[PDB]
RNA sequence: CCCUG
RNA sequence: CCAGCAGCCGCGGUAAUACGGAGGGUGCAAGCGUUAAUCGGAAUUACUGGGCGUAAAGCGCACGCAGGCGGUUUGUUAAGUCAG
RNA sequence: AGGCAGCAGUGGGGAAUAUUGCACAAUGGGCGCAAGCCUGAUGCAGCCAUGCCGCGUGUAUGAAGAAGGCCUUCGGGUUGUAAA
């Protein structure tokens, strides 16, 4: 690319386009669930993955994976998504906060209780 | 306990041959410690 | 009016004062005309308290300017009253 | 008195008509730490064997380079197949501010205060040779001066 | 905002004397300084050169009982200041107060000066200083107050300071308790197990 | 002196009245070309000697009308 | 067509000098023979020579000292399409000073340290290093 | 002609 | 091959340093991780600083306006350029 | 009759952003000759680890190598001067 090209039209820059476009550049979004189900995941990986149809407070419908030692999320629940795709489960970008509005945190943790919305074992 | 969110969609004659026809009761390949797909790239440590 | 004035900055409980040429009519630290010195209320001994460019001090108020209270005093221990 | 250290070993495969052959290849390099290195690559069936290929390739192929106090004379570019590299003499106590392989060659070299960079492919090999093509066409101020037929004063 | 464990443990895991303990007996009958510690000490640790690194860094960060974030601003100063890098830094390092105590023997241990300090056992210039990451200027001298002339523990900090070796750039004085500190140290004044050079490469990583 | 400048006017067909391209030659800020730059000023002309294409000098003044800020000061050379 | 001469100097210089031609011949012009002056007395080139009234042919006779290539590399900077100016200051280091620039400046050309003593800058016609 | 993922 | 982890490569199939727990370490520390967003690494829009035979990339070929560049000498101007 | 995108605050939205505070003591403004009056500017206080910065959770001694866990080729090693 000539210099004189260069002037004449200048560099294009990458877009670069956002990964999860449901939060609008937000950290977290609240939703409430329309479908909460299970679904087999791509090649290799085999098994039975929990995850939820959910309506967002700007409209969006995404599904969010949950993760952790089983949920107690129904239909009507509200809970708090945060971003982070989830590799085998093809569709899923988001996965839902332990610990959060309604998201019990996962029982009997007590490694990565953080992550997994776990309070203190009284010791 | 979740639902299992079947690939049938609305089942009008057998459930259960439909979940066999459905990908979750499907054959899984098993990765060979050696013989046929035995090569591995990258050892599961190194 | 061109006011010669004390503009505070500095930090909380510890003030420092920015002797200055400003409208009247401007905020108290907003735009201003021109530093004309400063003064540090809090400056302890064996080092400078405050400084002002007395010329300068003049010329504003020969050309047209009022004074402040706190700077008028200022002017009358720097000329040592 | 000799300075001797891996950079890298790989394996790599032969296919036959019963299987695979798989193979260790190994590559080290040399130096007195006073600017006098070289690097050897060796390929064996297994990762001892590959270590005293390299070491005793390292040694027959070392050569001298010149350096002023612990860094380069001046900035240098080397090429060689896919990679390039760019260096730059520092001041006083920057240190080796370079890669993997880069760190390893340089400082075996005896080279302290140098900043540099790896555009291309970094491919440790192919970094290596750049590395040393660029130590040997780098080139210093009295031989340079010798070279012109003026003083070490009149060129500096 | 301190490390609060065994510090012949970290001794262990740097493998060398970090002069973490008063050296009234020796290192050796203490503890067992060669092995690794933990379950898994018997191993020979393949580090590689990040690990060195790092090593590296840390056995820095705790023979001078030095908090990360405090390291790293005096990194950011050292690099500030002009000359060799490593060389401000342990500059700043050898200037912070409870290492001057530490090397002028009022304290046994870095953290008995560091305790003294934080306790107010140390006049600096005539003026009270309780920050252990104070700055000894040059030319400054310091004095211990008289709550620590009636206190034990300082005259056996002497006692351990002759019998430990004399810092060249330092004149102390027992009778009157009292010392002065005249001029920043250089590398062969300091120790020649510390790899400053590598700390600057982990810093500009 | 006073601040003024050179000129070629192109167009004229208005009367007492010429526009004029100044012809200035400025470096490309990030790629280092040195690039021709137009710029075409309304100029009050009074009594009209001016032709197309003329070369002439101009020098700001008040406004005059609406996109009449220039006035001439001698023609350089005639086409 | 042809539309740098002094890139066709340095070509030339560098073509000859790599297939260890002793002397290389081109056309010549007063900025051609005042860059061959400044090589002349730097030290690159060994001796250079114009021929002729009407079509001068500038001969350049080189040197090879260790049998190398004494010009290890050498590059136009000027170059028309992308014109190079300095100021003062920004005088650049050839080489970290082992090499030189060839830079026009307003009291003639002249290499890059007697444009930093003269206290001139001007066109970076050349790095040669 | 084809060789379950 | 369930439960699950995952930023990538990928681990889980009855001998898992990758799942869950314990013990032991590592790194930070009144903070610690996660998510969101920008730059860097990315010489991965390359002005410094990239490429086009075969990896993506030479219009199917030519003429040609605007535009971009200009063999050589002398004189002149000093716009660019340089110095103050 | 009314216009908090003034200060504090309420409802709602949202993942989320505070007290319906004290004083003209200082700086500054308005008015006045001045005293003086007004000043939700400002000076301060209350809440929030939101960020940065600084310090604290102590100091030496202690094989009894205590237990109880962890591994075990059951010899032992580890937690461990760690603890009391
Ligand atoms: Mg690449
Ligand atoms: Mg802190
Ligand atoms: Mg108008
Ligand atoms: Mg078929
Ligand atoms: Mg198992
Ligand atoms: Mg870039
Ligand atoms: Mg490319
Ligand atoms: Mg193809
Ligand atoms: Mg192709
Ligand atoms: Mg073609
Ligand atoms: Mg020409
Ligand atoms: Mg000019
Ligand atoms: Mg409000
Ligand atoms: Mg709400
Ligand atoms: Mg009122």
């Amino acid at each position: 690319a000539t210099v004189n090209q260069l002037v004449r039209k200048p560099r294009a820059r990458k877009v670069a386009k956002s990964n999860v476009p449901a939060l609008e550049a937000c950290p977290q979004k609240r939703g409430v669930c329309t479908r909460v189900y299970t679904t087999t995941p791509k090649k290799p990986n085999s098994a039975l993955r929990k995850v939820c149809r959910v309506r967002l407070t700007n409209g969006f419908e995404v599904t969010s994976y949950i993760g952790g030692e089983g949920h107690n999320l129904q239909e009507h629940s509200v809970i708090l998504i945060r971003g982070g795709r989830v590799k085998d489960l093809p569709g899923v970008r988001y996965h839902t906060v332990r610990g959060a509005l309604d998201c019990s945190g996962v029982k009997d943790r007590k490694q990565a209780r953080s992550k997994y919305g776990v309070k203190r074992p009284k010791a | 306990m979740s639902r299992y969110q079947h690939t049938k969609g609305q089942i009008k004659d057998n459930a259960i041959e439909a979940l066999l026809h459905d990908p979750l009761f499907r054959q899984r390949v098993e990765k060979n410690k050696k013989g046929k797909g035995s090569y591995m790239r990258k050892g599961k440590h190194g | 009016m061109v006011t010669i004035r004390l503009a505070r900055h500095g930090a909380k409980k510890r003030p420092f004062y920015q002797v200055v040429v400003a409208d009247s009519r401007n905020a108290r630290n907003g735009r201003f005309i021109e530093r004309v010195g400063f003064f540090n209320p809090i400056a302890s001994e064996k080092e400078e308290g405050t400084r002002l460019d007395l010329d300068r001090i003049a010329h504003w108020v020969g050309q047209g300017a009022t004074i402040s209270d706190r700077v008028a005093a200022l002017i009358k221990e720097v000329n040592k009253a | 008195e000799l300075q001797e250290k891996l950079i890298a070993v790989n394996r790599v495969s032969k296919t036959v008509k019963g299987g695979r052959i798989f193979s260790f290849t190994a590559l080290t390099v040399v130096g007195d730490g006073n600017g006098r290195v070289g690097f050897g690559y060796g390929k064996a069936r297994e990762v001892p064997a590959a270590i005293q290929k390299a070491m005793e390739k390292a040694r027959r192929n070392m050569i001298n380079v010149a350096l002023n106090n612990g860094t380069l004379q001046h900035p240098v570019k080397g090429v060689h197949t896919g990679s390039r590299v760019f260096m730059q003499p520092a001041s006083e106590g920057t240190g080796i501010i370079a890669g993997g392989a880069m760190r390893a060659v340089l400082e075996v070299a005896g080279v302290h205060n140098v900043l540099a960079k790896a555009y291309g492919s970094t491919n440790p090999i192919n970094v290596v040779r750049a590395t040393i093509d660029g130590l040997e066409n780098m080139n210093s101020p009295e031989m340079v001066a010798a070279k012109r037929g003026k003083s070490v004063e009149e060129i500096l | 905002a301190r490390y609060l464990g065994p510090k012949l443990k970290l001794s262990r895991r740097e493998g060398t004397d970090l002069f973490l303990k008063s050296g009234v007996r020796a290192i050796d009958t203490k503890c067992k300084i060669e092995q690794a510690p933990g379950q898994h000490g018997a191993r020979k640790p393949r580090l590689s050169d990040y690990g060195v690194q790092l090593r590296e860094k840390q056995k820095v960060r705790r023979i001078y009982g030095v908090l990360e974030r405090q390291f790293r601003n005096y990194y950011k100063e050292a690099a500030r200041l002009k000359g060799n890098t490593g060389e401000n830094l342990l500059a700043l390092l050898e200037g912070r107060l409870d290492n001057v105590v530490y090397r002028m023997g009022f304290g046994a241990t870095r953290a008995e000066a560091r305790q003294l300090v934080s306790h107010k056992a140390i006049m600096v210039n005539g003026r009270v200083v309780n920050i252990a990451s104070y700055q000894v200027s040059p030319n400054d001298v310091v004095s211990i107050r008289e709550k620590a002339k009636k206190q034990s523990r300082v005259k056996a900090a002497l006692e351990l300071a002759e019998q430990r070796e004399k810092p060249t750039w330092l004149e102390v004085d027992a009778g009157k308790m009292e010392g002065t500190f005249k001029r920043k140290p250089e590398r062969s004044d300091l120790s020649a197990d510390i790899n400053e050079h590598l700390i600057v490469e982990l810093y500009s990583k | 002196k006073i601040r003024t400048l050179q000129g070629r006017v192109v167009s004229d067909k208005m009367e007492k009245s010429i526009v004029v391209a100044i012809e200035r030659f400025v470096k490309h800020p990030i790629y280092g070309k040195f690039i021709k730059r137009t710029t075409k000023l309304h100029v009050h002309d009074e009594n009209n000697e001016c032709g197309i294409g003329d070369v002439v000098e101009i020098r700001e003044c008040r406004p005059l009308s609406k996109t009449k800020s220039w006035t001439l000061v001698r023609v350089v050379e005639k086409a | 067509s042809m539309q740098d001469p002094i890139a066709d100097m340095l070509t030339r210089i560098r073509n000859g000098q790599a297939a260890n031609k002793a002397a290389v011949t081109m056309p010549s012009s007063k900025l051609k023979v005042a860059i061959a002056n400044v090589l002349k007395e730097e030290g690159f080139i060994e001796d250079f020579k114009v021929e002729g009234d009407t079509k001068p042919e500038l001969e350049l006779t080189l040197k090879y000292f260790q049998g190398k290539a004494v010009v290890e590399s050498i590059q136009r900077v000027s170059r028309p399409g992308l014109r190079i100016y300095k100021r003062k200051d920004e005088l650049p280091k050839v080489m970290a000073g082992l090499g030189i620039a060839v830079v026009s400046t307003s009291k003639g050309v002249m290499t890059d340290r007697a444009a930093r003593q003269a206290g001139l800058g001007g066109e970076i016609i050349c790095y040669v290093a």
